[PDB]
């Protein structure tokens, strides 16, 4: 050996004791999220919370949630979301009431979903502008049976559980949207991954609450399929 | 109208593939149908740099052939030191999302960029021996996938912003800019002349783009998907593509036209890294299915296998003396084959 | 006056690629072949070196 | 017959060898099976290991031959290292529950609660605390407190080298090393069983709009199988006034050991990602 | 070299028929799960119908659910759009577009605004 072949080995000792720690230390409790969706939905107001890439940390019971919303980029989306393969769950945004962007949205989730990366990565739904949805219903002036025909095929799940001041109209178009969600979710579904879906409007502020439980129930699933029981 | 020039634009098309045609006597596999093969090729993991906590996405070697620089998703840029795996340095990446890494041909500074836009450059020799930021690369609207350095004040970045751009690193402005891919460009190789260099899009089509002169020099289409990788011949008169279509494929510069195609029936996973060996008759391809494939670039047919990654490989290079192909896969683990 | 200026872009860029020298196909496989026979004793991957000569033991 | 009981034995000391030995170089080569959880199983297989090379080797030398060949204080030695390493991989097999209970539970804090401090901690209790017990109930004869002279017709009668449990010792052991051990095993592996029930529950009903049974049954079948039996009739030995043949109770011990033989292969060898790094090796 | 231009279309009364043929050259047709796009005047391109690369599957926008109809042809290369009983909304122009990668049943890039698989468009105009 020699003088410079030990510092050598110190400093790579030195260097390694160095990362690991700090991986462990940013690593530990601390969940990294996707937030997606569209300029019309609201994802910068997702979270009530109290240049190429943005950045929200926050958390609920002593975990650190951090969400990537990815807005200073082309549309073309197929080649920076695979940099995203190992979040714990995508924020997926959807307006409720554009229905005229709502099969966009419908065929990016899809996109999201079966993608070969991404095959893993379970989505938490969060279909926000509830309010303008359910004003939009109880105005008629917009018809959601012409940009869907399969809506009048469609009755309200038995297991609903809507909001009892609250109309069947506007109970039976949401979870239409949900469903049709669902569905895509369901039908390519490995198993794998599972879709969440909520119902959040411009003021609601347990979204931190909902991510929380659904992180909580997409880890405690991941951990049961590891241990062989799910 | 926009007609006249629509046809225009199809009739200078439809005479450049004439002329291709002309100029496409008889096909390398044929030159070749009369040389022994390589044979099978086995390269042995002789080293396992271990250190990432995470998902290694790219990787440079040095000019000396000893000293690489290793990127990852954690956050940090790790360079090693291949024949001892002692990790002569660490910096702690501002930004986790780094897609591309580089090392300086001087040895002295080490480039990363990624989904932040900006092309972050690291002094390595700095006088109090502490790796310290020089410039913040900013000007690009999207997304960097590879940059590359010229001199220690030059270098060139490719972004999914479909434009290569040339730096000044001393001034941190757009010395010369480079335009004309439709889609993200996702890898350059520069050419040993320094010249010139290719670049591989988003729009299954590469170019080549002279430095000097800021235009694009020719255009190659041949490939059926998307392309991610690209890398120079030892020639620098010709390079190969890898693309999600799983085919690599190799271009002449001067015959403005592709050679062959590597592809296969089996292999259906598409292609993240693409590297020759120093005489360049090895043609090693970086696919995401978990393990390389060694392609005799002469016959286009397979030669080996560098299979021990458990994760889909991201980075693929081999040293400029060709002793040695680092592997980088996204099991954290960064291994060198010969 | 911007589709038409990108058609003029893609017009003047087609014509600066098509008047260039193109050689033949079989002159530069003849040049790649060349290259591969005359370098190919200069590639430890291609020619096994000695563990002695390896510097990755 | 003996013979032939012998060759079973060798085949049951074989196997534990075999397999323990199996899951600690994997451990202890492979660095992606570093976390916690496998450290804990490492440590698990260390103890069943040694359970199989140094009290099982002779314990079926003194069983099918009834005549302890190898003296009196290697005798306590052998029944005080018995007691020390089965309790050690009962106690292994409890840790290795809570860590399962913590990580299906309390998946976010998972990595925190249980990281590499408490897993150390976990295995020094789990090697210090049976050790200082068994030792000691045998080095400072705590079980012959209750009925030395019950002991006097014993070894008298027991004409050899059994190990003896008067009224308490028998309890103590049983709720110490046996029903502590075993409760917490049962009180978390059927916790689970219902949470692993119900999302297994909604995911198939909501497909619409069993793993865990299989899975938690072999786990706390194969402990249960090959330790109740022994532990019961050990309890109930100081009652009946010992009417419990010998060879019955060699059964009985050779059943716990069983558990040893069994342990990698429930715990290691049953889940994929051991069997993939295996595959490596 | 990967040009899908598309045929067909042109001006037909409301309420007609006009089918829409397109031409795929430089790659394997029966790998790539082709799409239809539709961008009207003054506004982004909207996604019309989907056909996957064994034609199997197949699915179709709300809007026009019943009175369009897609078909490949994987020996000819050439995928088509059955328009029939047209309605004024229909008037857009029409890109035959392919999803970025075979043997995948995800399509990210199709709607985009400048993405690289598409044609130059055949405009239908109903009135
Ligand atoms: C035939 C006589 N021998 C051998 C000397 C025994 O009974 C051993 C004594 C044991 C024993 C006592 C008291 C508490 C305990 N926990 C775990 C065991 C245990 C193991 C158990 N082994 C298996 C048999």
């Amino acid at each position: 050996v020699s003088a410079e072949d030990k510092a050598a080995a110190e400093r790579s000792k030195m260097i390694d004791k160095n990362l690991r720690e700090d991986g462990e230390k940013a690593a530990a409790a601390t969940h990294r999220l996707l937030l997606l969706g569209a300029d019309n939905s609201g994802k910068s107001t997702i979270v009530k919370q109290m240049s190429g890439i943005f950045e929200t940390k926050f958390q609920v019971d002593k975990v650190n949630f951090h969400m990537f919303d990815v807005g200073a980029q082309r549309d073309e989306r197929r080649k920076w979301i695979q940099c995203f393969n190992d979040v714990t769950a995508i924020i997926f945004v959807v307006d409720s009431s554009d229905y005229n962007r709502l099969q966009e949205a419908l065929n990016d989730f899809k996109s999201i979903w079966n993608n070969r990366w991404l095959r893993t990565i379970s989505v938490i739904l969060f279909l926000n502008k509830q309010d303008l949805l359910a004003e939009k219903v109880l105005a008629g002036k917009s018809k959601i049976e012409d940009y869907f025909p399969e809506f009048a095929r469609y009755t309200t799940p038995e297991d609903a559980t809507p909001e009892p001041g609250e109309d069947p109209r506007v109970t039976r178009a949401k979870y239409f949207i949900r469903d049709e969600f669902l569905r895509i979710s369901t039908a390519s579904g490995d198993g794998r991954h599972y879709c969440y879906p909520h119902f959040t409007c411009s003021v609601d502020t347990e979204n931190a609450r909902r991510i929380f439980n659904d992180c909580r129930d997409i880890i405690q699933r991941m951990h049961l399929r590891q241990y062989e029981l799910l | 109208e926009l007609d006249q020039l629509r046809q225009e634009a199809e009739q200078l098309k439809n005479q450049i593939r004439d002329a291709r045609k002309a100029c496409a006597d008889a096909t390398l596999s044929q030159i070749t149908n009369n040389i022994d093969p390589v044979g099978r090729i086995q390269m042995r993991t002789r080293r396992t740099l271990r250190g990432h906590l995470a998902k290694i996405y790219a990787m440079h070697w040095g000019t000396d052939s000893r000293l690489l620089v290793s990127a990852s998703q954690d956050g940090k840029l790790i360079i090693w030191d291949s024949y001892t795996t002692n990790k002569v340095h660490a910096i702690p990446l501002r930004s986790s999302w780094v897609m591309t890494c580089a090392y300086a041909p001087s040895g002295n500074y080490v480039a990363c960029g990624g989904l932040d836009n900006i092309c972050s450059i690291y002094n390595l020799k700095t006088r109090e021996g502490n790796v310290r930021v020089s410039r913040e690369l900013a000007g690009h609207t999207g997304y960097l996938s590879c940059c590359r350095f010229l001199d220690d004040n030059q270098i060139v970045t490719s972004s999914g912003d479909t434009t290569c751009a040339l730096w000044d690193i001393e001034t941190g402005q757009q010395t010369t800019t480079f335009t004309g891919h439709t889609g993200d460009v996702m890898s350059l190789s520069l050419a040993p002349d320094t010249r010139l260099f290719v670049s591989g899009a988003c729009d299954a089509s590469a170019k080549l783009w002279d430095v000097r002169e800021g235009m694009c020099r020719q255009t190659f289409t041949g490939h059926e998907s998307d392309i991610n990788a690209i890398c120079f011949f030892p020639n620098g008169n010709a390079f190969a593509t890898g693309s999600d279509d799983a085919t690599c494929r190799l271009f002449d510069l001067r015959a403005d036209q592709e050679l062959m195609t590597y592809s296969h029936d089996n292999i259906i996973c598409g292609i993240t890294s693409v590297s020759f060996s120093k005489s360049g008759r090895l043609l090693l391809a970086g696919y995401d299915d978990f393990n390389c494939n060694v392609w005799d670039a002469l016959k286009a047919d397979r030669a080996g296998v560098l299979a021990g990654h458990d994760n889909r490989v991201s980075c693929l290079g081999v040293t400029d003396d060709g002793m040695a192909v680092a592997t980088g896969s996204w099991d954290s683990f960064l291994k060198i084959w010969n | 006056t911007a589709s038409i200026a990108q058609a003029r872009k893609l017009v003047e860029q087609l014509k600066m690629e098509a008047n260039i020298d193109r050689i033949k196909v079989s002159k530069a496989a003849a040049d790649l072949m060349a290259y591969c026979e005359a370098h190919a004793k200069e590639d430890p991957l291609l020619t096994p070196v000695p563990a002695s000569e390896n510097p990755f033991r | 017959v003996r013979a032939s009981l012998y060759s079973l034995m060798v085949l049951i000391i074989l196997t534990t060898l075999v397999g323990n030995l199996i899951v600690i170089v994997s451990i202890s080569h492979f660095k992606q099976l570093h976390t916690p959880t496998n450290w804990l199983i490492h440590s698990m297989a260390t103890v069943d290991f040694l359970l199989g090379c140094l009290v099982m080797p002779y314990s079926m030398v003194r069983s099918a031959e009834h005549c302890w060949y190898f003296g009196e204080v290697f005798c306590k030695i052998h029944t005080s290292t018995d007691i020390m390493l089965s309790s050690a991989s009962i106690f292994h097999l409890s840790f290795i529950s809570i860590d399962r209970y913590y990580a299906v539970c309390d998946p976010l804090r998972y990595k925190a609660k249980m990281n590499i401090l408490v897993i150390c901690v976990m295995i020094f209790i789990s090697w210090s605390v049976p050790a200082v017990f068994a030792f000691g109930m045998i080095f400072l004869e705590l079980n012959f407190k209750g009925a030395e002279e019950i002991y006097y017709k014993h070894v008298h009668c027991r004409g050899g080298c059994s190990v003896f449990f008067s009224k308490i010792s028998g309890v103590l052991t049983f709720m110490t090393s046996f029903y502590i051990p075993g409760s917490i095993m049962l009180c978390v592996y059927y916790r689970i069983y219902l949470i692993a029930k119900e999302q297994a529950r909604l995911i198939s009903d909501a497909n619409q709009k069993r793993k865990a049974v299989k899975t938690l049954g072999i786990v706390m079948g194969v402990f249960l199988i090959c330790w109740c039996p022994f532990f019961i009739c050990t309890v109930m030995d100081p009652f009946l006034h010992y009417i419990i043949p010998p060879t019955l109770n060699d059964v009985l011990i050779w059943f716990g050991y069983l558990n040893s033989t069994f342990n990698p292969m429930v715990y290691a060898f049953f889940y994929p990602w051991f069997r993939k790094a295996l595959k490596m090796m | 070299q990967v040009q899908l231009q598309e045929s067909g279309g042109g001006l037909v009364q409301p309420g007609g028929s006009l089918r829409l043929s397109c031409a795929a050259s430089g790659f394997t047709f029966s790998n790539y799960k082709m799409n239809w796009v539709r961008q009207a005047p003054g506004k982004g391109l909207e996604w019309v119908s989907d056909i996957s690369q064994s034609g199997a599957s197949i699915s179709y926008t709300g809007s026009v659910k019943g009175r369009f109809t897609i078909s490949r042809d994987n020996a000819k290369n050439t995928l088509y759009l059955q328009m029939n009983s047209l309605k004024p909304e229909d008037t857009a122009v029409y890109y035959c577009a392919r999803c970025p990668a075979p043997f995948t049943r995800d399509c990210f890039d199709v709607t985009s605004t400048t993405y690289a698989y598409r044609g130059q468009g055949t405009q239908v105009t109903v009135s």
